[PDB]
């Protein structure tokens, strides 16, 4: 209006556009947390996904974005502040088994992360990891040794197994709003993404068919 | 930054030619430009703009028409095209560059031009003098009219101050009427009453000498004045 | 004797904070009400101004 | 030993509970029980500013009342100019998770920090035409809550790891560290002189600093849970601050001890962002409950709502003339008041 | 002379018929300009949902005024009154049909694929709900325009097979969401135990046969009978035809907007507020 807003106004409009180009991205967008530990092999894991203070990753699966955020050892945050991961659809958690004097640490943290309100919305996927050095230490070493509640032989790989999960499973106070899920990898390395996608399928049709059910 | 423009020489009458500028130091793709002619021993006069995104163009009334004006982005190179030259366009040219948003100074950086040789609502000004004698040690106020009020609704004043040195090309000294352009001395000064406009030098001293000259940017089409050459 | 340096610098952390001059809580609200009252008149937010002056009118 | 050391801090603590104690000759409510109320404020949008994808997290305005910076958890900063609603800047950052910004006073600087634990400063006036940054600052062992300009060439830092820093921008390393609390730090504000500068962390507990030397001078309790924000009187004399009790305080740093609470029985939820206006008379709070509340100051009585907005309100700013407010929240919009 | 003689076939005459008719239509055009108001006044619930809603009501509401407005003729000569009233009437209800289609396929996204990767533009749904029906009016009109009107009524001939015009349509709309219906009732039964697990066998039976009524009025599958109404020897069809489909907005209100606690909530905020 004064032969100098106008070209100021043709400036608006250009970045204006630059950033609605960008809103098709936001929009189709999913996020994980990952947790895991410092035997647990997280890097190896991150290496043979294909990928590639905080770290960040993006890929994609089948024509959908993922977005995968490292916390590098930064749990000791227990404060509201750091609960800025509400956006969140999944969290995954790597947790050792071979190393039994260390179980007891990993559930101590476990039962601190998924009784917070934040999360209360959110599913949580667990992966006991590597999942083979006990088909040789079984035999070899009883797993009574340090747990006291087992009932069964310490032989037996299933007995073992279930009963892992079955203490992994009790830690949740009103268990579950979205379901608990677990599986068993050692070096497949190559058929993760389908399980995590499967799973986060399943979470994204609980809430599409919730939303529905309005009566 | 830097421009570097080429295209001059000497044509017979009817027939065409091309202009081009080509940057280096800067980023092209957020500046506007404009292209501005010279007649051999007088003042100037604006050729034709252009804006960044392609979006406005506008031409001079006295060769729109026959002249056309274009840009490349990723190879920073800018074009101008003529046709059907007669014996007034004989001249020589030159580029300036000018960005446009909130606290900007427009026309800062002025290229090097070149040579071409051919075988009512405009406001007008008029300068107030072709020759001063002055000495150094004294002060020295430059004056020009218009012919209607430069100052816009928002505030603004839209007069502008350059400088041509002997055998160089303009410089910016003043923008917007009272402001003070980066890498130049603070001795420099802007001030005057609606329509009639004066830059003020103190403390005269050696390679502070050319010519002159107040231009206008209110409404298209650009006009200049005749120039005021200082002796020293 | 981590301890007893810890409690040293706690005790001189204390002493410097003890001899502060004070004064009475009276005078810090007067204060208070006179910077107030002093810059009340060219508030816009709390007194309006007249729309023709306004930016953004 | 250990033991007389301990009685000695306590005889000291005696001491200075006896001293505030003494000083207490009245209460901030009976001196201005004669001052007449503001009466009904009803401010309105004058204009709304779009483009954000996310939340906002922090704004800051500038020195000429005019432009102002903004901040999402998308990775960009926007410089707008709010007469016109124009976009004079978009700057790209490099982390998503960002959670503070600041407005150099000379208009040539802005800043930025978050989870990376490092604070970045940009340079807006350059000859190439673009911003880029100038310097990263490291040293932090914590995530970082804010960062405040001083000059050109310092500035203030505080983290999580119960420190704060002083910086020079030019050579790049510290000149003076603050420790003393317990507890994670969230905010802190200069005073207009420039010389102390108070913040507030997460302990129930908050300090006055002094830069020039680099200790502590004295500190003041009273909340029960973490503190959100804290804000400067015009003056430089007092301060106010919010917690997660829902209750918001003022205390005066000459008179040692707390002076006025705000409180209410509907209110169940804490608060986010405190700012105050020109001449100290109306105190500015967002709160949890999707709205922002203007207190008068003075009085402790709600004299105002501002109701417009669809989420959590997290960013109150007031100009340096006094002719216009800002709020920004989880909505992705700014919205200007006056 | 009903309701019933848009999907007729052999000039059925009845006065109960016409009563029912009456009464359905003035109760529907009721509820659907209220639907319209409420679906253009409550904030939290935009998407692409409430917008083929909000289409799908204005074209009832536009169509079924025109219907009970102007659908008798003189019994005489036709004039261009009817012809007119012939193909507005036309338009209308194909523009409603496409609109339940959208719908139909807003559910497939919603329910197929979980992820929220796609979407379409305001423009684009637009577009498509009233550029088709446009189109094949036009091509309608260019074939065979002496067609539209009736010695009786403003309604399609029946030479040449005209009346297929409007049941062409519509039969390749119901067989598709007939489909979609069927998937989504499945996968609910699948799910509810995860959602509600407090609930016994009667509360999740009565859970999956309030839902399954409700999304039966959108995918317009209650008209299938109205596809046999050819015979004066079967009437209980007629009837059925006629009581339920006059009733469709009625149903959709109260199923879409007061059983939701969302529109609940609201509507106690404005009894607040005013």
């Amino acid at each position: 209006v004064s032969a100098e807003d106008k070209a100021a106004a043709e400036r608006s409009k250009e970045i204006d556009k630059c950033l609605s180009r960008e809103k098709t991205y936001v929009k189709r967008l999913v996020k994980i947390l990952l947790l895991g530990a410092d035997n647990s092999g997280k890097s190896t894991f991150l290496k043979q996904m294909r990928i590639i203070g905080i770290h960040e990753y993006d890929f994609e699966i089948k024509n959908v974005p993922f977005k995968m955020v490292d916390v590098g050892g930064q749990r000791s945050e227990r404060k509201r502040w750091f609960e800025c991961f509400d956006s969140v659809t999944s969290i995954l958690f790597l947790v050792d088994s071979s190393d039994f004097n260390r179980l007891t640490e990993s559930l101590n943290d476990f039962e601190t992360i998924v009784n917070n309100r934040v999360f209360s919305n959110v599913s949580i996927i667990l992966f006991l990891n590597k999942t083979d050095l006990l088909e040789e230490k079984v035999q070899i070493v009883s797993i009574k040794d340090y747990f006291l509640e087992f009932e069964g032989d310490p032989h037996c790989l299933r007995d073992v197994q279930k009963f892992l999960v079955e203490c992994f499973r009790n830690k949740r106070r009103d268990q579950q709003q979205k379901p608990l899920y677990h599986h068993f990898t050692t070096a497949i390395n190559t058929e993760n993404a389908r399980l995590i996608f499967r799973d986060v399928k399943d979470t994204i049709l609980h809430d599409n068919l919730k939303q529905l059910m309005l009566q | 930054v830097q421009l570097v423009e080429s295209g001059g020489g000497l044509v017979q009458p009817g027939g065409s030619r091309k202009l081009s500028c080509s940057a280096s130091g800067f980023a092209f793709s957020s500046f506007g430009m404009h292209w501005v002619r010279q007649a051999p021993e007088k003042g100037l006069e604006w050729v034709a703009y252009i804006s960044s995104g392609s979006g406005t163009i506008y031409y001079a009334d006295t060769v729109k028409g026959r002249f056309t004006i274009s840009r490349d982005d990723p190879k920073n190179t800018l074009f101008l095209q003529m046709t059907s030259l007669r014996s007034e366009d004989t001249a020589m040219y030159y580029c300036v560059r000018s960005i446009y948003y909130y606290g900007s100074s427009p026309f800062d950086f002025w290229g090097q031009g070149t040579t071409l040789t051919v075988s009512s609502a405009d406001i007008v000004m008029t300068q107030a003098t072709s020759s001063v004698p002055v000495t150094p040690g004294e002060s020295v106020s430059i004056s020009c009219r218009s012919s209607k009020s430069l100052l816009h609704s928002n505030g603004n004043t839209y007069l502008y101050w350059f400088l041509q040195r002997p055998g160089q090309s303009p410089q910016l000294l003043i923008y917007r009427m009272s402001n003070l352009a980066s890498g130049v001395p603070d001795r420099f000064s802007g001030s005057g009453s609606g329509t009639a406009f004066t830059l003020t030098i103190s403390r005269l001293e050696a390679e502070d000498v050319g010519v002159y000259y107040c231009m206008q940017h209110l409404e298209y089409p650009l006009t200049f004045g005749a120039g005021t050459k200082l002796e020293l | 004797t981590a301890s007893i340096a810890q409690a040293r610098k706690l005790v001189e952390q204390l002493k410097m904070e003890a001899n502060i001059d004070r004064i009475k809580v009276s005078k810090a609200a007067a204060d208070l009400m006179a910077y107030c009252e002093a810059h009340a008149k060219e508030d816009p937010l709390l007194t309006p101004v007249p729309a023709s002056e306004n930016p953004f009118r | 030993e250990l033991d007389q050391l301990r009685q000695e801090a306590e005889q000291l603590k005696n001491q200075i509970r006896d001293a505030r104690k003494a000083c207490a000759d009245a209460t901030l409510s009976q001196i201005t029980n004669n001052i007449d109320p503001v009466g009904r404020i009803q401010m309105r949008t004058r204009r709304t500013l779009r483009g954000h994808l996310a939340k906002i997290y922090a704004m800051h305005w500038g020195t000429d009342s005019r432009l102002l910076v903004s901040a999402s958890q998308d990775g960009k900063l926007i410089i707008w100019d709010s007469y016109t609603t124009n976009k004079v800047h978009a700057i790209p950052l490099r982390s998503s998770w960002v959670m503070t910004c600041a407005y150099a006073p000379s208009g040539n600087y802005v800043a930025c920090g978050g989870l990376d634990n490092i604070c970045s400063i940009y340079n807006l006036k350059t000859r190439e035409g673009n911003v880029r940054v100038s310097r990263e600052l490291a040293g932090h062992t914590g995530y970082l809550s804010c960062c405040r300009f001083l000059d050109d060439n310092q500035i203030v830092t505080s983290s999580g790891d119960t420190t704060c820093a002083l910086w020079d921008i030019e050579t790049g390393q510290q000149t003076t560290t603050f420790t003393g609390h317990t507890g994670d730090v969230m905010s802190l504000s200069l005073a207009p002189d420039t010389r102390l500068f108070v913040s507030g962390a997460c302990d129930a507990s908050a300090k006055l600093w002094d830069v020039r030397e680099g200790m502590c001078r004295q500190t003041f309790t009273g909340h029960e849970s973490d503190i959100n924000a804290i804000c400067f009187f015009p003056n430089g004399n007092a301060f106010a601050t919010g917690s997660d009790d829902a209750t918001c305080r003022l205390f005066d740093l000459r008179a040692d001890q707390e002076l006025m609470t705000y409180s209410h029985d509907n209110i169940i939820c804490g608060i986010t962002s405190v700012s105050f206006s020109k001449s100290g008379r109306l105190l500015l709070a967002g709160y949890d409950d999707f709205n922002c509340n203007v207190w008068d100051a003075l009085k402790a009585d709600r004299a105002g709502v501002l109701a417009g907005h669809d989420n959590r309100v997290s960013c109150l700013g007031v100009t340096d003339d006094g002719m216009a407010v800002a709020t920004g929240s989880w909505d992705s919009f700014l919205k200007i008041w006056n | 002379s009903s309701f019933a003689i848009l999907m007729a076939h052999y000039d059925v005459e009845d006065w109960k018929l016409t009563l029912i008719t009456r009464v359905g239509l003035a109760l529907s055009l009721f509820c659907l300009l209220l639907c319209i108001l409420t679906f253009l006044l409550v904030r939290p619930i935009q998407g692409s949902r409430t917008t083929i809603h909000l289409h799908l009501c204005i074209c009832l509401f536009v169509g079924s005024t025109i219907f009970l407005a102007g659908i008798e003729n003189e019994g005489g000569q036709v004039g261009l009154r009817c012809r007119l009233v012939a193909g507005l009437l036309h338009y209308c209800f194909l523009a409603a049909f496409c609109w339940m289609s959208l719908e139909g396929l807003e559910l497939y996204f919603l329910v197929v694929r979980v992820f929220q990767g796609q979407g379409l533009s305001t423009r684009w749904l637009c577009l498509i709900g009233y550029g088709v029906p446009l189109l094949i009016v036009g091509v309608s009109a260019a074939i065979y325009s002496k067609g539209y009107g009736r010695p009786r009524y403003c309604w399609l001939d029946f030479e040449q097979g005209f009346l297929w015009s409007f049941l062409g349509p519509v039969t390749f709309i119901i067989l598709c969401n007939a489909v979609i219906f069927v998937t989504t009732v499945w996968k609910l039964t699948q799910k509810f135990s995860e959602i509600n697990p407090d609930m016994k066998k009667l509360k999740k039976a009565r859970a999956l046969t309030i839902t399954a009524i409700a999304q039966l009025f959108l995918l317009g599958c209650t008209w299938v009978f109205g596809l046999f109404i050819f015979d004066d020897r079967s009437l209980v069809l007629t009837y059925v035809f006629t009581i339920l489909n006059c009733l469709q907005g009625a149903f959709l209100y109260l199923l879409h907007c007061l059983l939701n606690k969302k529109v609940r909530e609201e509507y106690r905020k404005w009894a607040c507020l005013v």
